[PDB]
């Protein structure tokens, strides 16, 4: 900055995950199954979160076999707290599996005030000519996660994954899902 | 009989075209004084309002045709005795600012034609109104504050009896207007200039006559806490250093009566007057005739080494300032009958094969 | 930063919103309609708009069916405000529709204090030989919105939505539309 | 950032504008004329304003006909304010004339504290053949100008406009100017 | 006259008119091209006059008697002819002209090109009534828009 | 450059040329009564008086040639409506004597055009000033008196 690049993009919003209320402030986190459309807080926080129905997560929760690169946005909003008062900071993590084993594909680490954009990729890619069923016992496959630790969850209100495909993207086969729910974005007056 | 209307040919737009006769526009009458300085507007008006109060052949044809694919001729039937002579400057500028300088250094760039009436019973020189492309007309330079301004940049070495008059003879004959246009090429064929170099007095008398003009053009000409300019002179200082063919121009501005040889050489400041050697150097020797006005020195490659400075430090010495100068030397010693220096107009038409190093910060300031 | 990218294009202020006067504290947004050139504000909230009329408007308000990338460049002023007490943040959505169904195409999370840029693009592309007409009921096409929202309008003084066209861009047909009145920008002293 | 990119390239400063000394706090302004090299602050506010003589300069006030890019670096400087207390910012516009009437074609929005840094560019582009007498009434061309508002004074010292030629722009015919003074930049001790 | 700067609509109370077309044109700063215009009688065959036709810029006043040193066309009409198509070359444009221009220049400080419409000899008729003539231009060909406009507000010169 | 100045084209003793455009050198401006009668004087002045306060292409041509071997085209766009007629007649004659007729009879002879613009859009018709030779110039029809009128034979037969 201060003049940006340029976004130009698609991108559908996934998964929301707003942090726990009043008087809970020590650190907390939750997961986001990027893959399956999952959203794990650790521990017994009670965290609010939706996940949406664009057709990126539709494919994405559907399609059995997968290939080829996905283009994610975390978004990260932001309490009305005063700038200089600020000590709220965000690590997240790429995860293969969520066993303690594992290790990270990926790590960010953002300290901005307020509000913060972070854009990534990764590539989904398996063995079965390059796809990859999601948490199949064939070939012990796995999926993404996406831990996210919120350090000061009085400071930090929600995130939020947006998605897109990048036109590489391939997909097959069909999973029988339960019938999806119809939670719909709230928008903020 | 009838006929339909529509169809002749009122629609033309034909060029101003035919004999010198049915395309002229405009005369134009300038005073010279009997006693007339150097750096002395004679005339200085509008192009388009040289035009004004005027009945000639092509004068109507001239401000009605929407385009005009002809260059405009100019000729200027000036003459006077051998006797004397002076030098004279019209000269064609794009446009103007409020208050501005008519210093021949100035003015020169572009488009201009000098002569000496001593010496050359008329004189005459074609130009485009419109640098920047093949085309022009009456309504684009009355708008566009074309200007017309004729200087006398040496006075009358003997003052004539009584004032007189030039008539300059604005025409438009039949040649393609090709445009000039400057461009940031490194290395570029032919970069004209048409830089003021400097007049040049040598008194009558007997002693050593040296007179350097230096090389580092760039950064305009000076005055008193300030700095005049060109455009092509400030184009030129875009770059850092450059070399090539320097192609002079070099003119007598006194009369044929005055009489003196010049040698022009390259070398660098540190050579003191009184260094009795200087035909060591390469060098050319110049005498002019009685009717012999302009004699153009070319300086080769060979002259210079490498590339120098396109700006110097003002307060750069002769002593430690190693770019080279065009010295002027006096080979004999002026002499004449009657009283009167010996000018001498030195410009640098152009330079050819020109290549252009670098990228000039800047320096501010003018002489070095 | 800190030395920038370069801007580089003629890009033409569109629409300006400034944000409700004193005592107005209460979170607040504004929606620009980017194609149709309207800004309706959201609730009944006295917000001082202006709709400018460069060629880019005139065009996209005249013309029938558009298609191909148009490149917006969002500003953000900017109340005079000690920059250790700043906390407030600009969410933007873009979004074909305006119901409440329909999902964001795009969000954007900024907490720059005073003031900030936001350059993005978005192709408008349509049914009819890559055309859309917008809002039309055939196909059911729509349009593009740009929702915006201020948390703090004692702060946030001003939005501005300046677009242009990027030269892929074409239109055809032509609309009756009313008479444009002549507003000005007013320039700041 | 925090890595920046890579500044290149041979700029030379142009035109400085400091700004008016106490009391005075009002928001204020100032336009450079770019290519004509003037400096006119708006009202009657006594800014210190000097025009610099480098190749640039004064290729630009004496070339009659000119075509193509240049790039322009805004620098502002930055008054000894602790960060925290800072509440100034810099909202630039170029803009084609300065009458009323006339749009913006580019606006920048900048709030960075102490100093700030602004890489832009435009193309001067024109009717004969390409090519831009400035302020003709010929085709009624038009400069470009540099409107740029201190929105605190106090704090805002001075603005700075280096320039420099694309390898693409081109010149032709010369202006009579009058003898361009002697005024140097007083480098900071 | 009629002006050729185009672009920024057509005018109303405090306010302008748009065209997509016209709109279209003032994307562009200056432009130029051969114009093809369509004139067309409105009133009737027993009004009846001669009307010139030509470029020529705004300084021209009214009561300055040589248009015809311009280049021009001349249209009559007849009964039952009423259209007729000038066309007005490369020729007659020295370079490109701005798409708009500022509404508060008056016609004497705009070097813009206009298009002069005028009477020949005289309006006539038994019947009384005004010759009315519909100028429509209709297309500009080997059209060549140069730059990029930021737009002016307004819309006549 | 310096040139020959003897040796130019100056002494061009060309006829004026060119298209319709270039070689226009007046226009006449007869006003025509709502109420105008038969053998009624529209116009009657001296043939290089036309030229007086005049600035086309070929007027400086016009009175400055020596030599003119082309003809003088006049056209005249004067129309009406169907409904209504008359008939004018443009008339030239090689010069005059004090207190002169003009009756039709007396002038058409020599070089005239007669039309009806109740019927003719315009009227145009070529003719030679000097009736016995080749050629004349501005100066022979100053000096020689030629003498241009315009009259109304019949007048409007619907006003």
């Amino acid at each position: 900055g201060p003049v940006c690049a340029e976004a130009s993009d698609v991108y559908s919003p996934c998964m929301i995950a707003s942090t726990p209320p009043a008087p809970f402030s020590d650190v907390t986190a939750v997961t986001f199954d990027l893959i399956n459309g999952k959203i794990t807080p650790v521990g017994d926080d009670n965290w609010n979160t939706h996940i949406y129905n664009p057709p990126i997560m539709n494919v994405l929760r559907t399609a059995a076999w997968k290939s080829g690169t996905i283009h994610v946005q975390l978004n990260v909003r932001g309490a009305g707290v005063k700038r200089a008062d600020w000590d709220g900071q965000v690590f997240v993590y790429l995860r293969q599996s969520m066993n303690p084993e594992s290790y990270d594909a990926r790590t960010f680490v953002i300290s901005q005030p307020g509000s913060a954009m972070l854009n990534f990729s990764f590539d989904i890619i398996g063995p079965n000519s390059g796809f990859e069923f999601a948490e199949s016992p064939w070939a012990n496959q796995t999926t993404w996660y996406l831990e996210c630790v919120a350090t000061n969850p009085r400071q930090i209100q929600q995130f939020e994954v947006n998605m897109r495909f990048d036109p590489n993207f391939r997909v097959a086969g069909n999973i029988l899902m339960p019938p999806f729910p119809l939670s719909t974005e709230t928008p903020p007056l | 009989m009838e006929q339909n209307l529509f169809a002749l040919s009122l629609d033309d737009t034909s060029s101003v075209r035919g004999s010198l006769l049915d395309t002229k526009f405009a005369q134009t009458r300038v005073l010279l004084s009997k006693a007339m300085a150097g750096g002395d507007v004679l005339l200085d008006e509008y192009l388009y309002d040289v035009v004004n109060g005027q009945d000639f052949r092509a004068t109507v044809a001239f401000l009605r045709t929407h385009v005009i694919t002809g260059k405009i001729k100019v000729t200027a039937t000036t003459n006077i005795s051998d006797n004397s002579g002076c030098c004279l400057m019209l000269a064609i500028n794009s446009g103007v600012r409020g208050k501005y300088s008519t210093d021949v250094y100035t003015i020169c760039s572009q488009d201009s034609m000098t002569w000496n009436p001593g010496c050359k019973k008329n004189f005459s020189f074609t130009f485009n109104p419109n640098p920047c492309g093949d085309s022009w007309s009456a309504e684009m330079i009355s708008r566009s504050r074309v200007r017309m301004t004729v200087i006398c940049v040496s006075g009358w070495t003997l003052s004539p009896t009584t004032d007189v008059i030039a008539k300059l003879d604005w025409s438009i004959v039949n040649e393609k207007c090709e445009p000039t246009i400057y461009h940031l090429a490194d290395c570029q064929n032919w970069l004209p200039l048409n830089r003021w170099m400097g007049k040049l007095t040598f008194p009558q008398g007997v002693t050593s006559e040296v007179r350097r003009m230096p090389l580092s053009i760039g950064g305009g000409a000076g005055a008193t806490q300030a700095f005049l300019a060109n455009m092509p002179n400030s184009w030129i200082s875009m770059w850092r250093y450059f070399r090539g063919e320097l192609h002079f121009e070099v003119t007598k501005m006194s009369s044929p009566y005055i009489k003196a040889t010049v040698t022009f050489l390259i070398a660098f400041g540190n050579l003191s007057d009184a260094f009795g050697f200087y035909e060591s150097f390469p060098h050319r020797i110049v005498q002019f005739a009685e009717v012999e006005e302009k004699c153009t020195l070319v300086f080769s490659q060979q002259e210079f080494v490498t590339a120098w400075s396109t700006q110097v430090n003002p307060r750069t010495t002769l002593e430690a300032d190693g770019c080279p100068y065009l010295y002027a030397i006096i080979h004999d010693s002026t002499t004449g009958t009657i009283s009167g220096d010996f000018n001498l107009g030195v410009k640098l038409v152009g330079i050819k094969d020109f290549c252009g190093i670098g990228s000039n910060p800047g320096i501010d300031g003018s002489r070095l």
